């Protein structure tokens, strides 16, 4: 059995003002507070790109040692649903803020893997829905809320593995100040798309993707049900389907929940009220500078110069 | 005998001390309200904003500060948001939406020191160059009540020229400002791509949409375009360049200067007419002191289909907002949420608006998508590239504006051929987003035909400097007591 | 080039477009009509050049991290047609 699998990580960026709004981002239960006129996608108004969002953005790019575009192009998801509220959702298909980059991933028994990141782009997040009273009601107070969507490439294989991608993403992006780094609070999302195959054949073994994953032990949990469930799936045959489905901890079961009747059209296009963002090799050039030491690099050079041992050198780093 | 109205004259004569601007607002709203319904050119008329507007422009004329146009009268599309006014751009989507925040058109005028009377009727989201898809009602021409004043500024064009109003303000979309200027002989110019600001503006096309002014006179668009233009933080697609003085830009004298007149502005679709109307306009420039040249355009036939794949598919997008679940006009019975976007859509608009969406989705859709859009993108970039050639040599482009004159209605509109076979040579100053002018050139049959001028970026004060040494040559002015 | 009933019927479910039986073939023949329109550009060659998104070629387009002052509750509802506790109300039902 190979199972190769794919993480889709979204990441909120800890800026004060929205990524096209003006409101603030941090806030508690207090409900469309954070919303001024931007968010309400009310007609005739326009978005203006944040400044610390893409700052912090070439800064991750910069870190994860990728080759970074000089122009990037914001594009349009359209997609309808009640937690957004325009008819699209400002993404980047082509020409990312980030693309091609490397994150060594430190495992155990013996060797630290290096592992590959396709892409990282700048995204939005929509609205939320709650179970009350009937109908429902939706929230725009996070709506509005700059993400960055780290795609990274199909390199990843076992799903201890996976744990410590996340776990060093998380790490990482908390040493840049990037975001908060708390589950917890919803801050780092992810999702993941696990695809196992028999050895020898390229043949059989649908890709499943699996959203809304929390903590890291939901991450790994799940992963392996999801594996096993898969090699049982191929070893009976019956009906491999492409779906969506989630995990819920407490009975450590995989559910469906939609069923794809058939590739969803987002068509995309290039945003005719945003320009693109040039980002020049002077930039760059200070960012670089402004980079802070790398964590993984930094506990190794508490082994290497300073006398210390991996344990404390790891969790004094 | 308040009928001869102009913002130059007007100032002139508030500066005499004749009147408050009151009186001016009051009698005017009284010519307004009697003769609106035979042409129907009002959708909404606010009294109690219009005459705290005229006393507040009273008390400001008092110590004559903050503008060179000082409680002029001046009307808004439905396009433009308005603070208290219901803003809904003549659609039954729209209806019964009174937007919270202002525009920065509508703001900028008013502290300038501008009345604002009310809204004049439109076509759908921009959509459309006949003004007959109006949910309010078709609009009718000053000099025709049989035929149509244009579109999809219709409505201001109408009201301008039937001595309602002396100036008002217009979109360009694609050619939605030189068709009815031309229709109802008035001056409409539109600004290069960025000049005025689109915050506040709802969108039809976003890489296409331009707010201009439209008046009687070149002067009084100057006037209003000098104000109207300028850099907005608050908008991305808006550039800052600080060339705004166009009214000290005129008298001057044309003495050498080349002027292009293109090949194919001379084709099998204008009528022979509106061609002698144009060449004697081109002898008496050159009888002016101007030079002219025989210039090419290769691919401006190919402008008319590139545009309609560009301006649905935006609008295809741009309109994606408008769900009824934050704003606008809800459904009576929502059984589902796939039913309330449906359904909340389909009782939006007729079919002119909701057919153009779905070529847009169409020319959007998955594997359509580098067949149509990028090839239209690209022919729009291969027409930038022709008037950037052409432009080397020549300093303005001038031409016919309609090449058909005013059509009846009840004909062709729900045939949609004849609509697209109208704006051809209107189209390429809006894929290329250069700057235009409409001046009116004579009369055919009874109807008013005007000619359109193009020039190169960032230098309007140039058209409108031609325009005003036009406007020492022929001048209709004693038009108004007709109609 | 072409096009049947159900090409303006998914196009329809893109758009999210309501479209009666009475509806269905007069918007068909315009569309036709219009798709007849714009398939003359085929004919040109368009290799090697690059596509024209917008008019100017603008550059950078920087906002700072300013926090703008936040509106009151009563402003919004005012054209908003389902209002409950400040939350717009819509069916959760997604099915055809």
């Amino acid at each position: 059995w190979e199972t190769v699998i794919g993480l889709e990580i979204h990441a909120q960026l800890a800026t004060q003002s929205k990524i096209f709004s003006g409101s603030s981002t941090a806030f508690g239960a207090a409900p469309n507070t954070q919303a001024s006129l931007v968010d309400l996608a009310m007609p005739g108004t326009l978005p203006v790109l944040n400044e610390e969002a893409v700052r912090m953005a070439c800064l991750f790019g910069l870190a994860i040692d990728a080759r970074i575009d000089r122009q990037n192009v914001f594009a349009r998801k359209n997609y309808f649903y009640p937690d957004l509220p325009k008819g699209y959702q400002t993404s980047q298909m082509d020409h990312p803020i980030v693309g091609k980059g490397h994150l060594d991933i430190t495992l155990e028994d013996g060797t630290t893997k290096r592992i590959g990141i396709t892409r990282a782009h700048l995204e939005e997040d929509a609205g939320k829905s709650l179970h009350e009273d009937g109908m429902s009601g939706i929230d725009l107070n996070r709506a509005g809320t700059p993400l960055l969507e780290i795609v990274s490439e199909p390199d990843i294989r076992s799903a201890k593995e996976a744990v410590a991608y996340v776990k060093a993403i998380h790490a990482l992006v908390r040493y840049l100040g990037i975001c908060d780094g708390n589950m917890a609070e919803g801050s780092l999302r992810c999702d993941c798309n696990v695809s196992v195959r028999p050895k020898g054949q390229a043949e059989f073994g649908t890709r499943a993707e699996i959203k809304n994953v929390n903590s890291f032990r939901f991450i790994e949990k799940a992963i392996n049900h999801e594996i096993q469930r898969q090699i049982e799936l191929i070893e009976d045959g019956g009906k491999v389907v492409q779906e969506t489905r989630l995990y819920d901890p407490n009975k450590d079961e995989t559910r469906s929940m939609r069923g794809k009747e058939e590739a969803n059209d987002y068509r995309y296009f290039p945003c005719p009220d945003l320009l693109p963002v040039v980002i020049e090799p002077e930039y760059l050039a200070k960012l670089r500078e402004q980079l802070p030491e790398l964590p993984v690099q930094k506990r190794e050079r508490f082994e290497s110069q300073y006398g210390l041992s991996a344990y404390d050198a790891s969790v004094l780093s | 005998m308040l009928h001869q109205l102009t913002l130059a004259e007007i100032a002139r004569a508030l500066a005499d001390k004749q009147f408050s601007a009151e009186e001016l607002t009051r009698t005017l709203l009284g010519r307004i309200r009697q003769l609106d319904p035979q042409l129907n050119s009002f959708i909404s008329i606010t009294d109690d904003l219009a005459i705290a507007q005229a006393k507040a422009a009273d008390e400001r004329r008092a110590n004559g500060e903050n503008g060179a146009l000082l409680g002029a009268p001046i009307a808004h599309k439905d396009l433009f948001c308005t603070q208290g006014v219901r803003t809904s751009c003549g659609s039954k989507m729209l209806d019964n939406f009174v937007s919270p925040y202002d525009a920065t058109v509508v703001e900028k005028l008013t502290a300038a020191g501008a009345v604002t009377l009310g809204k004049l009727n439109m076509d759908e989201f921009a959509m459309g160059s006949s003004n007959q898809s109006s949910h309010y009602g078709a609009v009718k021409n000053p000099w025709s009540l049989d035929r149509v004043p244009g579109g999809s500024s219709g409505g201001s064009a109408a009201a301008v020229a039937a001595r309602l109003l002396p100036a008002a303000t217009g979109t360009d979309t694609g050619g939605s400002i030189r068709q009815p200027a031309a229709l109802t002989n008035l001056t409409g110019i539109k600004p290069t791509y960025g000049r005025v600001s689109r915050w506040g503006m709802i969108a039809y096309a976003s890489s296409l949409d331009q707010g201009g002014p439209l008046a009687r006179t070149a002067e009084d668009c100057a006037l209003m375009l000098g104000v109207m233009a300028g850099f907005d933080p608050k908008d991305s697609t808006s550039v800052e360049q600080p060339v705004d003085d166009y009214l000290a830009a005129l008298q001057k004298p044309l003495s050498g200067l080349r002027i292009g007149l293109p090949r194919e502005y001379f084709g099998a679709g204008l009528d022979s007419r509106i061609a002698d109307a144009v060449l004697a306009v081109v002898e008496e420039l050159k009888t002016l002191g101007a030079t002219v040249k025989d210039i090419s355009l290769p691919n401006m036939q190919h402008a008319i289909p590139a545009y309609y794949v560009i301006a649905p598919a935006e609008a295809s997008s741009n309109l994606s907002r408008f769900d009824g679940v934050r704003y606008g006009y809800r459904c009576d019975a929502p059984q589902n949420l796939e039913d309330l976007y449906k359904r909340s859509r389909a009782e939006g608009f007729g079919s002119e608006v909701k057919n153009r969406i779905m070529v847009g989705t169409y020319a959007l859709s998955a594997g359509y998508y580098d067949a149509y859009y990028l090839q239209a993108q690209k022919i729009r970039r291969l027409i930038k590239n022709d008037f950037v050639s052409a432009f080397a040599e020549v300093d303005v482009i001038l031409g016919p504006t309609t090449p058909n004159p005013a059509w009846k209605i009840g004909e062709k509109n729900d045939d949609p051929v004849s609509q697209y076979l109208e704006d051809i040579y209107t189209i390429t100053a809006n894929l290329a987003g250069l700057p235009g002018l409409s001046m009116p050139a004579g009369f055919v049959d009874g109807l008013p035909v005007g000619v359109q001028l193009l020039a190169p970026y960032f230098q309007e004060g140039r058209l409108l400097n031609v325009a005003h040494q036009y406007q020492q040559v022929s001048d209709w002015h004693t038009r108004t007591p007709a109609g | 080039m072409a096009l049947e009933r159900s090409d303006v019927e998914k196009i329809a479910h893109l758009a999210r477009l309501g479209l009666s039986e009475a509806d269905l073939p007069r918007t068909t023949e315009t569309l036709n009509n219009i798709l007849g329109l714009i398939d003359q550009m085929q004919a040109v060659d368009t290799s090697g050049v690059e596509p024209l998104a917008h008019p100017l070629e603008a550059t950078q387009r920087l906002r700072p991290d300013a926090v703008t002052e936040t509106d009151h509750r009563d402003a919004y509802q005012t054209i908003a047609p389902a209002v409950e506790e400040g939350l717009y109300l819509v069916p959760k039902v997604i099915e055809s």
